[PDB]
């Protein structure tokens, strides 16, 4: 109200309100999923279209060959946070000869995202992100929000209508977590998962996104006639 | 250092500061410039409001950029030298690096280019300026005539006007300029110049300037007793 | 962090008032009474040492202070505002000139030294103007003795007399009927006492007024013998002894 | 002193095929009179079909490849995955190379593939950037040993065709895989007699339109 | 190395050998001594081939934007001056360039910038680069003409290299000809030295010296 | 740029079959002064790792707490610092030759030649070399200073490639560095008789043994030496 | 006053949903993607008779593959143009190639956001870039002062765009000739357009493979406008 | 954060004015009048101090008129303090361009450079501008005797006779009644203190109230000098016009 002009002033119940609006965004966004097994993680991703005419915007960004994340409002925000990402992965490859621990990538994005939420000047980002990953302590889904607040969960879903599909994953958790060594009935509970969210639109070729990586699977994205086998 | 954004969006999608600029603009004397077949004319009001000017020393509203170009303006007169300065400094920067002097159009794009930058720079103010730039490219001897404006967009004209009741003048120029056949002369040039700022400017005494521009850096200011002449054979006519 | 107040706090409004220096000449107006009386052969400063609380010792607190062995400043208004400025004052005394000229500055320059850092606090970023006002008595070979006035605003005026703060509209009548060019520097220290008791509710004492002088040169301050053109400073505090001698011829 | 630059000897081979290209190197690595390893691979592959060797200063060649390596990394994120060709590394080899112009890379640089009509493709390149697209390069220790038997035994320069007397050139007939790894293996054998800093064992990359296939053969050893 | 450019009638003769050397050591026959800068501008090779390559193929991306933004082709005084400019401002740190500026447009005609790396800038009609620059020198001055025909203009230039390359022991390999004119550069293909030196002694009857 | 002041001088390693040996004196010289004779050399990271380092002895520590401050800071945040995420012996190398080559860079080297043994979380021996100038080499046996011309050709004789490694028991390879460290301190004006010898095995993980000393040495043919050519007493 | 990097309620940066009401005030400019070219099209809008028409320039070439057409606040889509051409330029400087058209609109997009208290305030015009690439052929993408693109099949932008969206809603297939795209931009620029449409207030262009980014002469717009007036009186 | 707190100096109204300049010349209005006046052979200042004390030091005193080089001088109306940042600024450059080209500083070169300066405020920086005008009179081997005025927004133009500060209305309009091209120092030194006599808000024009200057080539042949004029020679003057 009197405690929203700017990021760097609480409310006196001690509120930050430029990040609440921010956390608005995401809520605007297309909903995308994230769910994983011990061997696999999996996106999927309900992309969005202008008009009839227009593509799809892709929600699928790619950081190392064992790592990669989801969007879910402003697209140019996860540009620059999956450009740290990239960074950081890079980093840690090129110096000790390591890849970057999916949890370690959630910290950065973490401390990346608070340092926005309170300085004068900046604003915070307007963007969720859903991170996977396959490292040496096997599979991992990460849930970022722009608070700075990042969590590992075994699934979850975030944009307009999210609560459907983590209700359903809430509910298969005992199942798809048991998905081991079967990239595409991991990928079909996703699917399904994501499903609980739509409402008049349907899953189209153009319309669905999906990524995974695992055991031995590059972080690879999924788009076109490729999704068409799980339609 | 101050970085306040001074110049931003309003709901209805407008910049007041630069639109502010422009009522700068509005205010400041009125300044012509009608191009002829073979020359620029750039006539300038010079309000009567103050005498006991010493117009031997008196900034001139008209200033050279190179000996082939030429920049007049409306609106607030300190921050047009700041413009002329850099336009002229740009000018010899071309000649040095491209061993060529600027064209008309190149001069106006970067003048214009510096009046955009102070619309989206932080601790800066857009300029309360329009300019007239007209002169001849490099041997060529076709005349130019250019406009910019506070918002920097700039464009190309047969003949404009800028300034205080520069409505009534462009009014005067749309109906009694033709484009098939423009001022064949410099005397016809001048005098249709002369008869634009006639329609505002009051007195036809020391309130019009009047600079002639022609090809290969032949540039010229007209007296008070050769202007008066084009005065009082407009009016004489008009008596009938 | 970083100083982000990058722009003026002192403005001015639709009627042409500077409202941060009129308030700062209201924040003099309402400090202790200070004053200055040139002579012919010296100039003298005094004002009082209204001391906060008797547990206090007042002597540790110098409201009239030496800039340069020629030059003293007395002020009305913000105490810290004009320790600072003194201690800035000392030292442009030896950038911006002693250590250029070799000599101390004369008393105009150093003034005009100290009107710019005043006049700077009224129009750079982020400051506040200083709630003082200056009175700088000094003395230079090739000007002679000098006083001046120097306000929040960095304006400055020379006087022959004048006083600033509390009771300066009373004091500088006063001083306007006692005020001649042929004053000695014990007769303008006779004046300083009487217009200064006037403005003093309480106590009237050597120990509860602080005067200084600038006169003669004291070979006896210099604290060194054997260079015939160094002939000692002519600035010198009145002990609390002296002031009391002088009050009772009074 | 200190003297920010070394010698790790060492020798490369780079030729192009008609639809492949070969890009050698023994795997000797040494400082003065002494060997470090006999077997340090020197040739690399660098992804989308490229293989690169920086030879001379080990350090600066394992900087140079490691940051190509990096460059073609960035470029599929920046570009949409699209695929490096050998000419646009080459071009980025140079901008490498020449950031360094007044503190260079100490290396002799070259990179083998196929160019975008499938045509086999070596590049060569100077410590400072400049380079070329040549059909046969050797660097290192015993270049000044190999490149007249490859000008003569690739190129058939000096060889004219008999009962013509020097009327009629020696036709420069195209060379099969195998018999390019033949005259590789000979100039690898002969330049082991001969320099001291060439041996222990010889590593081949070959790359086809299939990919990249390595290839490797004991050298002598003293 | 020996390079050369000169002005005629036709527009311009650009001539290159195509040796690199380090040291005694012939490292290259198959270098390009001429850099296609854009389609109309020519550039030569001289004195340190990366710095030659880098900044007239930079000088090209100058040109290109010069164009984009001015809708005009920058003239030769233009483009060799960005190159001047440029080279002067790292004077000192141990550029190495000699370089010619080779252009034909419609305010300047045919023009040739000397370039080099310690500033120099120098408009000419003959230009010759190189170690073996001074031979080159001998055959051009006896037998330049302004009124030359395209054919004989080439074989002037291919014939000095070719003087070059047999006396200098740095030049050599190949004789690489183009022939700039108003509408772009036009290659004239690559010469064998070797070749081209009987060709050109049985055909002439030059070099009695040697014995073929 | 800068000299070395205190130096250490060889350090000798080599693989065997089931992980690697390394090995170093504890003088730390001063020239040709002898100054410091308890100086430890090889640093071990965690119980996978031994640095051995050689050159400058302040620089030396200087990368000792570079190494401590790595430990340190993996540790931070990181639930399995004791078991997957781990310092491998790889990223220890591979810190330590990025820091290097940086350094000498900037032509402020550390100066320092470094062996860095261990092995790794698949149980594969790690054993690579980087010195002051970012130069980096693996062999199966690996040496610096004095070590690369001396005890290299001795070691060799053990593993003289990839695949005498599995014919390689840590008894034989214990006994060779041992031997080489005995011809070490015969031949280098610059070594010492005590020196330290860590072997990590993928077994029995980090065995450190300090204060070994050179024995079994043969001088008894001395007395039988008189003059330089023609004296008989 | 408030931050310019401020959130509204809704989770929209109030200045970038700003500057997007300022380009619905600016001139109409018409993109259309075929398998033969794109064709760009734009409204001039002289503000007087007196202005020299041909001196508007809002369609402008980036590189010979991409061209580029603006709506909005014009003057400053001349940073973003220069940027645009810095970079398609670099680009071939650094790789011997020709960058691709979505390269070259996400180096644009990304200046976009770079605003605070960098630039004061977003760039108060939108973007159409039309290019050709031999990855994803002929291309055609918006860019916006949100720093979002969408490539499109065809698209417009300005004062006319959701009256000329619905038409080229309509009118857009799959099998569009360069032609037929040439007469389409002209109707709909025509329908939009408060002035009666000639070859002197508006102005066609199209990026080929072929031929590369040209601007159409008056003269030739002109004919294509004569051949849309017969086809139209045809039914 | 700070943005509150801030009062953007530099900002047109909705008219496309500039609220501080327009705040800082009524500021200037209640400054002391101060009056220019180029007669043929010699240029007038004369200025008027503002209600002044009996004890207060004259013969010391300059709070109006200043030397910028021994060609050219000004009269200042507003902030004193502002007035002497700007003036030594003014000396420094006089200086520099007499070191780099070894002639005195035309007069308008200095004027420009000064104006630029006060412009410069009004544009960027976020601070408040001078709230001074100068009336600049000087001379030079061009263009001779010349006057000038520049005001806090940077804005100058030439004059035969102009007035700052005070009154300025009633002023000019005094001196462009009497005013004449032919006229001299002395008749020019006449007119300026009668215009000063009739505008000025004081009982009486007094010389403790006034400071004055005058640059004559009434320097022995070919050379200009500089006047400012003493207590008892102000005091003289005014006998002398006949105002006292
Ligand atoms: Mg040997």
């Amino acid at each position: 109200n009197n405690y929203d002009g700017d990021t760097v002033t609480f409310s006196p119940t001690g509120r930050l309100f430029q990040v609440e609006y921010a956390l608005e965004a995401i809520k605007q966004g297309s909903v995308t999923v994230g769910l994983r097994s011990n061997t696999h993680a999996v996106l999927v991703a309900l992309k969005r279209n202008a008009d009839e005419l227009s593509s799809y915007q892709k929600k699928i960004i790619k950081c190392d060959e064992h790592m990669g994340l989801s969007l879910a409002g402003l697209a140019p925000d996860a540009r620059v946070l999956s450009n740290y990402l990239r960074q950081q992965c890079n980093y840690s490859s090129l110096v000790f000869n390591r890849k970057l621990a999916v949890e370690r990538a959630g910290h950065l994005l973490c401390d990346k995202a608070q340092k926005n939420t309170q300085s004068y000047g900046g604003r915070p980002y307007g963007v969720g992100l859903l991170i996977i990953g396959y490292d040496k302590s096997g599979a991992h889904l990460l849930e970022f929000q722009p608070s700075g607040n990042v969590t590992e969960l075994y699934g979850t879903a975030i944009g307009a209508r999210s609560q459907g599909a983590k209700t359903y994953l809430e509910r298969t958790l005992d199942t798809f977590i048991k998905i081991d060594g079967n990239p595409d009935e991991l990928i079909k509970a996703g699917v399904e998962a994501i499903s609980q969210s739509l409402r008049d639109e349907s899953l189209t070729v153009d319309n669905l996104s999906i990524a995974i990586v695992g055991k031995d699977t590059p972080f690879t994205i999924y788009d076109g006639e490729a999704v068409a086998k799980y339609i | 250092g101050y970085d306040r954004a001074l110049s931003i969006f309003s709901p209805d999608g407008h910049i007041f500061q630069v639109e502010y600029a422009l009522e700068a603009v509005k205010r400041g004397t009125c300044a012509v410039g009608v191009k002829g077949k073979n020359c620029v004319v750039l006539g300038c009001e010079r309000r009567s409001t103050l005498k006991l000017q010493d117009t031997r020393i008196t900034p001139s509203k008209v200033s050279k950029i190179d000996s082939h170009v030429v920049l007049s303006f409306s609106g607030l007169n300190a921050d047009s030298r700041i413009l002329i300065e850099k336009a002229r400094v740009e000018a010899q920067s071309h000649r040095l690096t491209l061993e060529d002097p600027v064209t008309v159009e190149y001069l106006t794009r970067y003048v214009a280019g510096v009046q955009q930058r102070y619309t989206q720079s932080g601790g800066v103010r857009p300029f309360g300026v329009s300019t007239l730039i007209a002169g001849f490219d490099p041997r060529d001897d076709e005349p130019k005539l250019y406009q910019t404006e506070p918002s920097g967009i700039y464009s190309s004209w047969s003949a404009q006007t800028i300034g205080r009741n520069s409505k009534t003048v462009r009014e005067f120029l749309e109906k009694n300029y033709d484009r098939k056949e423009p001022p064949a002369t410099v005397e016809e040039c001048v005098k249709l110049t002369v008869r634009s700022l006639l329609e505002v400017v009051q007195t036809g005494a020391k309130n019009i300037e009047i600079t002639v521009v022609k090809p290969d850096s032949d540039i010229v200011a007209l007296s008070s007793e050769e202007i008066n002449q084009y005065v009082t054979q407009i009016e004489q006519e008009k008596q009938e | 962090m970083t100083d982000r107040y990058s722009f003026s706090l002192t403005t001015f409004s639709p009627s042409g008032k500077l409202g941060q220096i009129d308030y700062a000449l209201t924040a003099v107006k309402q400090g202790v009474t200070s004053l200055g009386i040139k002579a012919t052969n010296g100039v003298v400063i005094a004002t009082e040492k209204k001391s906060s609380s008797p547990l206090a010792m007042s002597e540790t607190l110098s409201k009239v202070s030496l800039l340069t062995p020629d030059i003293g400043a007395v002020y009305s208004g913000m105490g810290p505002d004009y320790r600072v400025l003194v201690d800035k004052s000392r030292k442009v005394a030896h950038t911006s000139y002693k250590r250029i000229y070799g000599e101390y500055p004369p008393t105009k320059l150093l003034v005009s030294e100290v009107a710019k850092i005043m006049q700077e606090a009224t129009q750079s970023g982020g400051v506040r103007p200083f709630g003082v006002s200056l009175l700088i008595a000094g003395h230079d070979e090739f000007n002679g003795f000098s006083l001046y006035q120097v306000d929040p605003s960095g304006s400055y005026f020379p006087w022959k007399a004048t006083a600033i703060g509390k009771g300066s509209v009373a004091a500088k009548t006063f001083l306007e009927k006692r005020w001649n060019d042929e004053l000695e520097l014990e007769d303008a220290i006779h004046i300083a006492l009487l217009t200064l008791k006037e403005s003093v509710e309480g106590e009237f004492n050597g120990d509860t007024i602080e005067l200084a002088i600038i006169g003669d040169e004291n070979p006896d301050l210099l604290g060194y013998t054997g260079i015939p053109t160094d002939k000692g400073p002519r600035f010198r505090k009145l002990t609390s002894q002296e002031i009391n001698d002088r009050l009772e011829a009074l | 002193q200190f003297n920010p630059y070394g010698d790790n000897g060492g020798t490369i081979l780079g030729i192009a095929g008609e639809d492949f290209a070969v890009l050698a190197g023994d795997t000797r690595n040494i400082t003065d009179y002494s060997i470090n390893s006999r077997y340090e691979p020197k040739v690399f592959d660098c992804g989308d079909n490229i293989v690169m060797s920086a030879n001379g200063f080990a350090a600066d060649g394992d900087a140079l490849v490691k940051r190509f390596k990096n460059s073609v990394k960035w470029y599929h994120f920046d570009h949409n995955d699209k695929k490096l060709s050998i000419n646009s590394a080459a071009r980025n080899i140079q901008h490498l190379l020449y950031g360094k112009r007044f503190f260079p890379y100490y290396v002799h640089t070259i990179i083998a593939g196929l160019d975008e009509d499938g045509k086999g493709a070596v590049y060569s390149f100077d410590p400072v950037g400049s380079y070329e697209r040549e059909q046969c390069r050797a660097g290192g220790a015993a270049a000044s040993l190999i490149m007249p038997f490859l000008d003569n035994q690739v190129n058939f320069k000096n060889q004219y065709e008999p009962g013509t007397n020097g009327k009629v050139k020696k036709p420069l007939k195209y060379l099969s895989v195998e018999e390019v790894i033949k005259l590789v293996r000979d100039s690898f054998t002969s330049a082991t007699e001969r320099h001291i800093q060439v041996g222990d064992g010889l590593e081949i990359l070959i790359v086809t339109k299939d990919g990249v296939r390595k290839e490797f053969y004991e050298l002598k050893r003293d | 190395s020996t390079t050369l450019a000169f002005r005629f009638q036709g527009g311009i003769i650009v001539a290159v050998d195509s040796r690199a050397t380090a040291g005694n050591w012939v490292a290259s026959q198959t270098v390009k001594k001429v850099i296609e800068i854009n389609p109309f501008l020519l550039g030569t090779m001289a004195g340190g081939a990366a710095d030659c390559q880098f900044w007239e193929t930079w000088l090209g991306s100058q040109c290109r934007l010069h164009e984009l933004r001015e809708k005009e082709r920058i003239s030769v005084a233009a483009a060799s001056k960005i190159l001047s400019n440029l080279v002067y401002q790292y004077k000192g740190a141990g550029l190495s360039m000699g370089t010619m500026i080779c252009g034909y447009t419609r305010k300047e005609g045919p023009t040739i910038y000397y370039v080099d790396s310690d500033g120099t800038r120098l408009k000419g009609d003959i230009f010759c680069v190189g170690s073996g620059q001074t031979f080159a020198y001998g055959v051009l001055d006896s037998n330049y003409k302004w009124d030359l025909s395209v054919e004989d203009a080439l074989y002037l230039g291919k014939r000095s290299i070719l003087a070059a390359a047999h006396r200098d022991a740095y030049s050599g390999g190949s004789v690489n000809l183009y022939h700039v004119t108003e509408d772009g550069w036009i290659y004239h293909g690559n010469h064998d030295v070797g070749e081209l030196f009987w060709k050109v002694k049985e055909e002439e009857g030059s070099f009695n010296n040697v014995i073929g | 740029t800068q000299q070395p002041i205190v130096t250490g001088t060889s350090v000798i390693s080599m693989k065997y079959d089931n992980g690697v040996i390394i090995a170093a004196d504890n003088l730390g010289s001063y020239g040709s002064l002898l100054r410091f004779n308890g100086v430890e050399r090889l640093i071990p990271v965690g119980d996978n790792t031994v640095v051995g380092i050689s050159g400058d002895i302040s620089d030396m520590q200087h990368i000792e707490r570079l190494l401590k401050d790595l430990v340190t800071e993996n540790a931070y945040d990181n639930p399995l610092a004791d078991a997957e995420e781990a310092l491998e012996p790889s990223y220890i190398f591979e810190y330590l030759a990025t820091v290097m080559y940086q350094r000498r860079s900037k032509m402020n080297p550390l100066w320092n030649a470094i062996i860095v043994a261990g092995v790794q979380s698949n149980g594969d021996q790690f054993l690579r070399y980087v010195n002051l100038l970012g130069v980096t080499y693996s062999s199966p046996t690996l040496a610096t200073g004095f070590g690369a011309h001396m005890a290299n050709p001795l070691l060799r004789k053990v593993v003289d490639r990839e695949s005498d490694i599995p014919k390689t028991t840590v008894q034989v390879a214990e006994e060779a560095i041992v031997n080489a460290m005995r011809v070490l301190y015969y031949r280098d004006a610059r070594s010492s008789r005590n020196f330290s010898l860590a072997i990590i095995d993928k077994n029995t993980g980090l065995t450190f043994k300090k204060n070994l000393q050179v024995e079994n040495m043969k001088w008894d043919f001395a007395k039988d030496i008189k003059g330089y050519g023609t004296q008989k007493i | 006053d408030r931050g310019v990097s401020t959130f509204s309620p809704e989770g929209r940066l109030f200045q970038v949903e700003y500057s997007l009401e300022a380009i619905k005030l600016g001139s109409t400019a018409i993109g259309i993607a075929t398998k033969e070219g794109v064709v760009l099209g734009v409204e001039k809008r002289a503000t007087s008779p007196l202005l020299e028409s041909d001196s508007i320039e809002k369609i402008v070439e980036i590189d010979r593959h991409i061209g580029c057409a603006m709506s909005g606040l014009t003057a400053d889509a001349r940073s973003m143009i220069e940027h645009a051409r810095t970079a398609a330029v670099t680009h071939n400087l650094y790789y011997d190639e020709d960058i691709n058209v979505e390269s070259l609109t996400q180096s644009v997009c990304d200046l976009a956001l770079r605003f605070g208290e960098l630039m004061s305030r977003p760039f108060g015009v939108a973007l159409l870039i039309a290019g050709h690439d031999a990855d994803d052929g002929y291309q055609l993408f918006h860019a916006e002062p949100s720093g979002t693109f969408y490539r499109y099949n065809a698209k417009a932008i300005g004062s006319g765009s959701e009256g000329a969206q619905a038409e080229l809603l309509n009118e857009w297939h799959s099998s569009l000739t360069l032609k037929e795209a040439e007469l389409l931009v002209l109707k709909i620029l025509k329908q939009v357009m408060e002035e009666k449409l000639d070859e002197n207030n508006a102005q066609l262009s199209c990026i080929t493979k072929q031929d590369g980014f040209k601007i159409y002469d008056n003269e030739k717009t002109a004919e294509l406008i004569k051949e849309l007036k017969e086809k139209e009186a045809a039914e | 954060g700070s943005r509150r707190y801030d009062s953007r100096t530099t900002i047109f109204s909705p008219e496309g004015r500039l609220y501080q300049v327009e705040y800082a010349l009524e500021s200037i209005s209640h400054a002391g009048t101060a009056i220019g006046i180029m007669a043929s052979d010699g240029i007038v200042l004369a200025a008027e101090r503002k209600v002044t004390s009996t004890l207060l030091e004259q013969d010391t005193s300059t709070e109006k008129l200043y030397k910028l080089n021994d060609k050219i001088a000004v009269a200042v109306a507003g902030l004193t303090a502002d007035a002497e940042i700007l003036i030594n600024t003014a000396r420094i450059h006089a200086q520099n361009y007499l070191k780099t080209y070894n002639e005195d500083i035309p007069v308008e070169i200095l004027v420009r450079r000064l104006s630029d300066i006060k412009q410069g405020y009004t544009q960027h920086g976020g601070l408040r501008p001078f709230g001074v005008s100068f009336i600049y009179a000087g001379y030079d081997d061009r263009y001779g005797y010349q006057l000038y005025t520049s005001n806090p927004s940077g804005n100058y133009t030439g004059w035969k006779a102009i007035s700052v500060g005070a009154n300025t209305s009633a002023a000019q309009t005094l001196l462009q009644m009497d005013y004449k091209d032919d006229m001299k120092v002395d008749d020019a030194i006449e007119l300026a203190l009668k215009t000063l006599s009739k505008t000025t808000d004081s009982s009486a024009l007094t010389y403790d109230r006034l400071e004055f200057a005058t640059i004559r080539k009434g320097a022995n042949d070919g050379e200009v000098y500089q006047k400012i004029f003493k207590p008892q020679e102000i005091k003289d003057i005014l006998v002398k016009t006949g105002i006292t």
